[PDB]
């Protein structure tokens, strides 16, 4: 049940956050893993550089490229997702 | 290239 909090991508973008995030969280019990192969895959599809949050409780400023940026609830686990360079 | 600053809380 992918809940998208903020997106600022395209709707194929933000498809393949979920997607993606879905996979990785099938797949790994830590955050950092889970954050790691998420970011590692938007470097491949769309080019370095991204960079991603996984977590229940954290609080962020980041600066990002518009239209890449996308905060989202997958699980119980919130996702933040975006590219900066 | 076109920047923004945001800022994400997440308490769940």
């Amino acid at each position: 049940k992918a809940v998208i909090k903020n997106a600022d991508m395209s709707e194929e973008m933000q498809q393949d956050s979920v997607e993606c995030a879905t996979q990785a969280l099938e797949k790994y019990n830590i955050e950092k893993d889970i954050a790691a192969h998420i970011k590692k895959e938007f470097d491949k599809k769309y080019n370095p550089t991204w960079h991603c949050i996984v977590g229940r409780n954290f609080g962020s400023y980041v600066t990002h490229e518009t239209k890449h940026f996308i905060y989202f609830y997958l699980g119980q686990v919130a996702i933040l997702l975006f590219k900066s360079g | 290239a076109e920047m923004k600053d945001t800022g994400i809380q997440v308490d769940r």
